[PDB]
RNA sequence: UCUCUC
RNA sequence: UCUCUC
RNA sequence: UCUCUC
RNA sequence: UCUCUC
RNA sequence: UCUCUC
RNA sequence: UCUCUC
């Protein structure tokens, strides 16, 4: 099932911004 | 900062000057259509009056309706929805206003000034709460694209006679998919890119091109993109190239503009009150639309069997454009847990022509915040064949563990100069998912 | 929807702009013929006709009958069967015209624009028509396709000269076929791929494998069929994968746009009677079809021993292209229980010239429907070794009982705007069983 | 004797797709 | 009458 | 003067 | 690498 | 199930 | 300017 | 996952 796969930085905050690797990294 | 300081002053003033057109603009208007103060604070009904005055000063769409007049609607008036409350129970009135009067009304508000700026963030404002809202995820795959990119669909919903606000708050997807769109038209007709109409289609497509490469970030897809421009006649390569390109930004992120447009019945409200803008200033990423938010009170309609706090909450996501952000931080800095779009029991905030107004009721929406941010448009920590194995070796050497944006924290409201932050130590991560 | 409804009314336009030429050109050549209007009305005139525009505008069979002749036809006039009705009885005659006043009477139709949208619109509907009556089993197993897979057949019949929307249309089944057919050729001769002709043939196949790899919904079909287009010279192997993916699609259904493209003579009474497809817009996918089907009389020529309602019901499928349709949705958007092609008792709609035009006799054409629907250019709930386990492993997980296009039913002639959709409750399901 | 085994979804509404699973599966 | 290396 | 999370 | 200078 | 499209 | 459900 | 934006 397909859905929102990264994130987006709108707010100025330290964090680690997700993004699922595998799934992405798949496509090639 | 250094000696740009005057020049941060003068911006501040202007559109803190933006803000009153607004907000005193509201006020007429809710005078105009005899709202009292708990109607004139319904989001519907500022959905409405924005919605009306975004209609009036459309250029484009006005003349084509006067060329080929629609059934049943004359091109010269427009309206919506108005929801007044009366003996306790809501009803809704589909109101009818000249076009003229909405234009001259908007510029005696703006002190007889066109302000496009205004209408670009009312527009802004509609769009950021369309993202927060709705999956435009048909769009996605009748263009080719993958739905798994939701995320670079910010600020999709804009129309195109939005200025340079809009184009920088808009995000790669919707970059990519204008493109997109623009090849397959030529693919489709070869008289595309030819004549006096390929002259103005070539331009806007150099334009485009052009501040998606300003939005990047890396210099490889900085320089694919470009490589993408460059040919006269695009055709499957170029679309294939931008689908790798809109691939590449969910690792190495692109720079997007995030600006909180408030609805239009905070700043009416706020000059209500008696706050001068001007005088004060105002700005879309500071303080500014944190506090007002604090110190101000909405009201919106809730359908029979729905959550108030759910509907706040997207609300909330829509004001300050934190549909595709981290569910971690925006917890975090709202204080209360954010749920993700799949668990959220509410429907969007504008209600259809074919629903029971007896069966619905209000609710007072908590556009409170426990901290407050500053929005960044900036992306993370991102440290024709040649250029795709350069991204592909970019993007295997990121993890989703770089932590970005080193030493930036989250405010409180009482610490309105940013003097002391609050870095956040870290459940679900994505709305959309 | 969003602001995309601008676009989404100038395509109306558009759309309705050129039902408006293809209905004042039948009109035109109704009154060229000499035909009243019972005559006018008859689908084997409008078939006839269309025909005859269709073939004066073939580029590349004028030219090739122009530099070789035929035998005892001359390549500059093009005809047809025309039935007029005399003294109560019917009577065919052979027509025959000028190529060069069809393609001038079509040009003036269309104010003087070409229009290769409208005949791209005649020759879906005739694709339709044909899709609906006949079975091409034969070229299936001539080309080496399992001949069960005749689901995916739609929009066989179409010449390459159809634009995209031909594309668009054309199943799965067609696209491997057209592929496949490629193959043989290769094999055949090993001069192909090679020269001056190699580089056109290497660019048509590359682009029908890009538009199959486009058709299709899931991830793995859609990299299969991209190996299958990287090989330099295919062979064997290839057109074995080629046959997996067509069987796959079975289950695994692909993504094949459906329009009502309705017979010429339904836009030229409706033309006549005054309507303007420009200023109200139309929609091959809307209720416009289905609602100018309603209030359409169209008659056909029965062979003795045939029964109206089985050639109405034919004619009615092949309008809404519904020939690979699930019975059940078709008998219940109808109304009138839809009869299997083996129970038809009716042969095809065009009339042989070995005919006799006096046992001959014409009923009006029932196309008429109960309810109306959306139709879809989607498939369903669809949720080298490697790619095949992983594509065989899809397909063994999915049964026929999941609920697909769920919370959408089927809305009445009166629901215009669609706001209340009426779900089916759920006998033989399958049209060439 | 062959025949039409599938089902193409021409109309947009609430369905189940049949299709004859032991015969398409028979060939794998 | 402010402040901050990237 | 429309509407819809996927 | 945009913690504010649209 | 190839009544013609090698 | 042809024709044929399997 | 395309209930309409060819
Ligand atoms: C706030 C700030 O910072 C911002 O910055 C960034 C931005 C800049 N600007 C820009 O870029 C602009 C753009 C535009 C456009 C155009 C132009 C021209 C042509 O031709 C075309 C186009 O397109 C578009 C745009 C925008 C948006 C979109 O979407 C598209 C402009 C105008 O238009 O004017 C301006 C500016
Ligand atoms: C309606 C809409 O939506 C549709 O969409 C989809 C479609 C798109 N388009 C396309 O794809 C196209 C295609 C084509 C083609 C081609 C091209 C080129 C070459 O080389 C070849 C080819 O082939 C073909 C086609 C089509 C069809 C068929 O069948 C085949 C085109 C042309 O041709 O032009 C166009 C478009």
């Amino acid at each position: 099932s397909s859905g929102q796969i990264s994130i987006q930085p709108t707010f100025s905050v330290q964090r680690n911004l997700p993004f699922d690797r595998p799934t992405i990294m798949a496509a090639f | 900062t250094d000696g740009e300081r005057q020049n941060a002053t003068e911006i501040r003033a202007s559109v803190g000057k933006m803000i009153d057109g607004i907000g005193r603009f509201y006020i007429q208007m809710c005078t105009e259509l005899k709202l009292s103060d708990y109607e004139g604070r319904l989001i519907q009904n500022s959905l409405t009056i924005e919605r009306m005055v975004l209609s009036a000063f459309d250029e484009r769409r006005n003349k084509y309706l006067e060329e080929h007049p629609s059934a049943g609607k004359d091109p010269k008036k427009t309206g919506g929805p108005i929801y007044r409350r009366v003996d306790g129970k809501w009803r809704r009135e589909l109101i009818l206003y000249d076009k003229e009067e909405i234009r001259r009304i908007w510029r005696q508000a703006n002190n007889g000034d066109d302000a496009t700026a205004g209408l670009t963030h009312m527009m802004i404002w509609h769009s950021n709460l369309n993202d927060a809202t709705y999956q435009r995820t048909r769009a996605l795959v009748r263009t080719g694209m993958d739905p798994r990119m939701c995320s670079l669909m910010q600020g999709s919903t804009l129309p195109r006679r939005s200025g340079a606000a809009g184009a920088a708050v808009k995000g790669v997807g919707t970059m990519v998919m204008e493109l997109i769109r623009m090849i397959k038209r030529g693919i489709n007709d070869r008289n595309f890119w030819r004549g006096e109409n390929g002259r103005r289609t070539r331009i806007a497509y150099e334009r485009m091109c052009n501040i998606l490469k300003g939005k990047f970030q890396t210099a490889a897809q900085r320089t694919m993109v470009d490589q993408v421009r460059e040919s006269r006649n695009p055709g499957n390569a170029e679309f294939e190239d931008l689908i790798f390109l809109a691939r590449s930004a969910l690792i190495l992120r692109g720079s997007v503009a995030h600006k909180s447009c408030l609805p239009a019945c905070v700043y009416g409200s706020a000059v209500a009150s008696g706050y001068d803008f001007e005088r004060e200033g105002y700005s879309l990423v500071g303080i500014d639309p944190f506090r007002l938010l604090q110190n101000s009170q909405v009201y919106s309609l809730i359908r029979p069997n729905e959550n108030p706090a759910h509907k706040s909450q997207l609300v909330w996501m829509a004001c300050h454009s934190a549909a595709f952000e981290d569910l971690r931080v925006s917890s975090f800095i709202r204080g209360t847990k954010v749920v993700p779009r799949g668990k959220l029991s509410t429907r969007g905030v504008q209600i259809a022509s074919n629903e029971n107004m007896e069966t619905m009721e209000s609710s007072t929406l908590e556009l409170r915040s426990r901290y407050w941010a500053i929005r960044t448009r900036s992306g993370g920590n991102t440290n024709t064949s040649d250029m795709r194995t350069e991204i592909i070796r970019l993007m295997e050497s990121a993890r989703p563990e770089d932590v970005s944006f080193q030493g930036r924290g989250v405010f409180e409201l009482s610490d309105e100069k940013a003097t002391s932050p609050i870095v956040p130590s870290f459940e679900g991560s994505y709305f959309f998912g």
